[PDB]
Protein backbone atom coordinates (compact mmCIF):
# COMPACT_ATOMS: atom_id res chain seq x y z
CA UNK A 1 0.00 0.00 0.00
CA UNK A 2 1.45 3.02 -1.15
CA UNK A 3 1.64 6.22 0.19
CA UNK A 4 2.98 9.97 -1.11
CA UNK A 5 5.17 12.72 1.07
CA UNK A 6 6.25 16.40 -0.37
CA UNK A 7 9.99 16.68 -1.19
CA UNK A 8 10.28 19.77 -2.54
CA UNK A 9 8.63 22.65 -4.61
CA UNK A 10 8.88 22.53 -8.27
CA UNK A 11 11.28 25.80 -9.13
CA UNK A 12 14.19 26.66 -11.29
CA UNK A 13 17.37 26.76 -9.24
CA UNK A 14 19.76 29.30 -10.36
CA UNK A 15 23.34 28.08 -9.89
CA UNK A 16 22.38 24.92 -10.68
CA UNK A 17 25.31 22.24 -11.05
CA UNK A 18 25.43 21.47 -14.81
CA UNK A 19 26.28 17.94 -16.01
CA UNK A 20 25.16 15.22 -18.49
CA UNK A 21 25.82 15.03 -22.40
CA UNK A 22 23.62 15.06 -25.33
CA UNK A 23 23.27 11.61 -26.99
CA UNK A 24 21.02 11.53 -30.20
CA UNK A 25 20.13 7.93 -29.98
CA UNK A 26 17.86 5.86 -32.54
CA UNK A 27 15.22 4.11 -30.77
CA UNK A 28 12.36 2.22 -30.26
CA UNK A 29 9.01 1.79 -28.22
CA UNK A 30 7.42 -1.40 -28.01
CA UNK A 31 3.53 -2.14 -26.90
CA UNK A 32 5.04 -2.70 -23.07
CA UNK A 33 6.62 1.24 -22.67
CA UNK A 34 10.01 -0.88 -23.20
CA UNK A 35 12.29 1.68 -25.37
CA UNK A 36 15.18 -0.53 -26.88
CA UNK A 37 18.50 0.95 -28.86
CA UNK A 38 18.61 0.29 -32.55
CA UNK A 39 21.62 -0.10 -34.44
CA UNK B 1 -6.51 20.15 -0.75
CA UNK B 2 -2.85 18.74 -0.90
CA UNK B 3 0.02 20.95 -1.98
CA UNK B 4 1.54 21.58 -5.52
CA UNK B 5 5.01 20.57 -5.60
CA UNK B 6 6.82 16.99 -6.20
CA UNK B 7 6.37 13.82 -4.09
CA UNK B 8 7.80 10.93 -2.86
CA UNK B 9 6.31 7.85 -3.43
CA UNK B 10 6.65 5.54 -0.92
CA UNK B 11 5.73 1.73 0.05
CA UNK B 12 5.74 -0.49 3.50
CA UNK B 13 5.04 -3.67 1.70
CA UNK B 14 8.59 -4.38 1.61
CA UNK B 15 11.16 -4.40 4.25
CA UNK B 16 11.14 -1.08 6.12
CA UNK B 17 9.90 2.01 4.22
CA UNK B 18 11.00 1.94 0.37
CA UNK B 19 10.80 4.66 -2.00
CA UNK B 20 9.43 3.20 -5.24
CA UNK B 21 9.05 6.40 -7.06
CA UNK B 22 8.57 10.36 -7.47
CA UNK B 23 6.15 12.50 -8.58
CA UNK B 24 4.25 15.90 -9.39
CA UNK B 25 1.06 17.29 -7.77
CA UNK B 26 -0.05 20.13 -9.97
CA UNK B 27 -3.88 21.60 -10.10
CA UNK B 28 -5.48 19.03 -7.80
CA UNK B 29 -3.47 16.14 -9.85
CA UNK B 30 -0.89 13.52 -8.98
CA UNK B 31 1.26 12.31 -12.05
CA UNK B 32 3.91 9.82 -12.25
CA UNK B 33 4.92 6.91 -13.78
CA UNK B 34 2.93 3.80 -14.58
CA UNK B 35 5.73 1.56 -13.98
CA UNK B 36 5.84 3.21 -10.02
CA UNK B 37 2.43 2.81 -8.98
CA UNK B 38 1.51 -0.26 -11.57
CA UNK B 39 -2.28 2.12 -11.15
CA UNK B 40 -2.95 1.11 -7.70
CA UNK B 41 -4.45 3.65 -5.27
CA UNK B 42 -2.05 6.11 -3.59
CA UNK B 43 -2.64 7.23 0.29
CA UNK B 44 -2.31 10.85 0.90
CA UNK B 45 -1.96 11.15 4.78
CA UNK B 46 -5.95 10.24 5.90
CA UNK B 47 -7.12 11.08 2.22
CA UNK B 48 -6.78 8.25 -0.75
CA UNK B 49 -5.82 8.61 -4.62
CA UNK B 50 -7.44 7.15 -6.95
CA UNK B 51 -6.28 6.58 -10.26
CA UNK B 52 -7.40 8.45 -13.30
CA UNK B 53 -5.88 8.01 -16.40
CA UNK B 54 -2.73 5.81 -17.79
CA UNK B 55 -1.17 4.03 -20.40
CA UNK B 56 1.24 1.38 -20.46
CA UNK B 57 2.86 2.26 -23.36
CA UNK B 58 3.28 6.30 -22.38
CA UNK B 59 4.55 5.00 -19.23
CA UNK B 60 2.41 7.45 -17.52
CA UNK B 61 -0.47 7.61 -14.78
CA UNK B 62 -2.75 10.54 -13.15
CA UNK B 63 -4.71 10.74 -9.91
CA UNK B 64 -7.63 12.46 -9.37
CA UNK B 65 -8.13 14.11 -12.89
CA UNK B 66 -6.71 13.91 -16.23
CA UNK B 67 -3.03 14.73 -16.76
CA UNK B 68 -2.35 18.34 -16.30
CA UNK B 69 1.48 18.72 -17.66
CA UNK B 70 1.57 20.18 -21.14
CA UNK B 71 5.34 22.21 -21.23
CA UNK B 72 7.52 20.53 -23.97
CA UNK B 73 11.17 20.78 -24.44
CA UNK B 74 11.89 23.53 -26.62
CA UNK B 75 14.55 21.76 -28.25
CA UNK B 76 17.95 24.25 -27.43
CA UNK B 77 17.68 25.15 -24.34
CA UNK B 78 19.33 23.46 -21.05
CA UNK B 79 16.65 21.87 -18.59
CA UNK B 80 16.86 20.90 -15.02
CA UNK B 81 16.46 17.31 -13.38
CA UNK B 82 14.88 18.05 -10.21
CA UNK B 83 16.02 14.44 -8.83
CA UNK B 84 14.58 13.40 -5.78
CA UNK B 85 16.48 10.02 -5.05
CA UNK B 86 15.53 8.04 -2.35
CA UNK B 87 16.50 9.10 1.04
CA UNK B 88 17.98 11.72 -0.06
CA UNK B 89 17.29 15.21 -0.47
CA UNK B 90 15.64 17.09 -3.83
CA UNK B 91 18.32 18.37 -6.05
CA UNK B 92 17.93 20.39 -9.45
CA UNK B 93 20.90 19.55 -12.04
CA UNK B 94 20.95 20.82 -15.19
CA UNK B 95 21.69 19.75 -18.55
CA UNK B 96 21.49 20.09 -22.09
CA UNK B 97 19.04 17.15 -23.22
CA UNK B 98 20.06 14.30 -25.68
CA UNK B 99 17.32 13.19 -28.38
CA UNK B 100 15.80 9.80 -28.56
CA UNK B 101 14.70 9.12 -32.51
CA UNK B 102 12.09 7.10 -33.19
CA UNK B 103 9.57 5.98 -36.00
CA UNK B 104 7.01 8.14 -34.61
CA UNK B 105 9.23 11.49 -33.95
CA UNK B 106 12.30 12.54 -31.64
CA UNK B 107 11.68 13.08 -27.85
CA UNK B 108 14.50 14.94 -25.72
CA UNK B 109 16.94 13.16 -23.31
CA UNK B 110 18.45 13.13 -20.37
CA UNK B 111 22.01 11.35 -19.76
CA UNK B 112 21.68 11.13 -16.10
CA UNK B 113 21.97 7.94 -13.78
CA UNK B 114 19.69 7.86 -10.45
CA UNK B 115 18.41 4.83 -8.70
CA UNK B 116 15.47 3.14 -9.80
CA UNK B 117 13.27 4.85 -7.02
CA UNK B 118 14.16 8.39 -8.35
CA UNK B 119 11.67 6.98 -11.44
CA UNK B 120 8.85 10.11 -11.96
CA UNK B 121 11.09 13.26 -11.02
CA UNK B 122 10.44 16.19 -12.96
CA UNK B 123 12.29 17.80 -15.60
CA UNK B 124 12.01 21.39 -15.42
CA UNK B 125 12.48 24.14 -18.42
CA UNK B 126 13.56 27.50 -17.15
CA UNK B 127 10.17 28.97 -16.29
CA UNK B 128 9.64 25.95 -13.92
CA UNK B 129 7.23 24.47 -16.11
CA UNK B 130 7.68 20.30 -16.05
CA UNK B 131 8.14 19.10 -19.38
CA UNK B 132 8.23 15.40 -18.44
CA UNK B 133 9.31 13.00 -16.31
CA UNK B 134 12.56 10.99 -15.94
CA UNK B 135 12.71 7.01 -15.69
CA UNK B 136 12.25 5.42 -19.14
CA UNK B 137 15.17 5.09 -20.65
CA UNK B 138 17.87 2.26 -22.37
CA UNK B 139 21.40 1.67 -21.52
CA UNK B 140 23.48 2.65 -24.19
CA UNK B 141 26.81 1.00 -25.72
CA UNK B 142 29.29 2.07 -22.72
CA UNK B 143 26.57 0.88 -20.20
CA UNK B 144 25.15 4.25 -19.16
CA UNK B 145 22.01 5.31 -18.61
CA UNK B 146 19.69 7.93 -20.91
CA UNK B 147 16.02 8.49 -19.66
CA UNK B 148 13.09 10.00 -22.60
CA UNK B 149 11.88 12.94 -21.04
CA UNK B 150 8.47 11.70 -20.80
CA UNK B 151 5.13 14.20 -21.43
CA UNK B 152 1.68 13.45 -22.11
CA UNK B 153 -1.03 14.73 -23.61
CA UNK B 154 -3.33 17.48 -21.61
CA UNK B 155 -6.96 16.73 -22.91
N1 LIG C 1 20.94 0.93 -15.61
C1 LIG C 1 21.50 2.01 -15.14
N2 LIG C 1 22.86 2.37 -15.27
N3 LIG C 1 20.66 2.91 -14.42
C2 LIG C 1 19.25 2.66 -14.12
C3 LIG C 1 18.52 3.98 -13.87
C4 LIG C 1 17.04 3.77 -13.57
C5 LIG C 1 16.27 5.07 -13.43
C6 LIG C 1 14.79 4.86 -13.15
N4 LIG C 1 14.14 4.06 -14.18
C7 LIG C 1 13.94 2.75 -14.05
O1 LIG C 1 14.22 2.12 -13.03
C8 LIG C 1 13.37 2.02 -15.27
C9 LIG C 1 12.25 1.08 -14.81
C10 LIG C 1 11.66 0.26 -15.95
C11 LIG C 1 11.00 1.10 -17.04
C12 LIG C 1 10.67 0.25 -18.25
N5 LIG C 1 9.56 0.76 -19.05
N6 LIG C 1 14.40 1.28 -15.98
C13 LIG C 1 14.85 1.67 -17.17
O2 LIG C 1 14.57 2.75 -17.68
C14 LIG C 1 15.75 0.69 -17.92
C15 LIG C 1 14.98 0.16 -19.13
C16 LIG C 1 15.86 -0.52 -20.16
C17 LIG C 1 15.09 -0.96 -21.39
C18 LIG C 1 15.97 -1.70 -22.38
N7 LIG C 1 15.19 -2.32 -23.45
N8 LIG C 1 16.18 -0.41 -17.06
C19 LIG C 1 17.32 -0.40 -16.38
O3 LIG C 1 18.09 0.56 -16.38
C20 LIG C 1 17.63 -1.66 -15.60
C21 LIG C 1 19.07 -2.10 -15.75
C22 LIG C 1 19.58 -2.45 -16.99
C23 LIG C 1 20.91 -2.84 -17.11
C24 LIG C 1 21.73 -2.88 -16.00
C25 LIG C 1 21.24 -2.53 -14.75
C26 LIG C 1 22.13 -2.58 -13.53
N9 LIG C 1 21.39 -2.74 -12.29
C27 LIG C 1 19.91 -2.14 -14.64
C28 LIG C 1 19.13 1.74 -12.91
N10 LIG C 1 18.34 0.69 -13.05
O4 LIG C 1 19.75 1.99 -11.88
Amino acid sequence: DMYIERAGDITWEKDAEVTGNSPRLDVALDESGDFSLVE
Amino acid sequence: ETTDGVYRVMTRRLLGSTQVGVGVMQEGVFHTMWHVTKGAALRSGEGRLDPYWGDVKQDLVSYCGPWKLDAAWDGLSEVQLLAVPPGERAKNIQTLPGIFKTKDGDIGAVALDYPAGTSGSPILDKCGRVIGLYGNGVVIKNGSYVSAITQGKRE
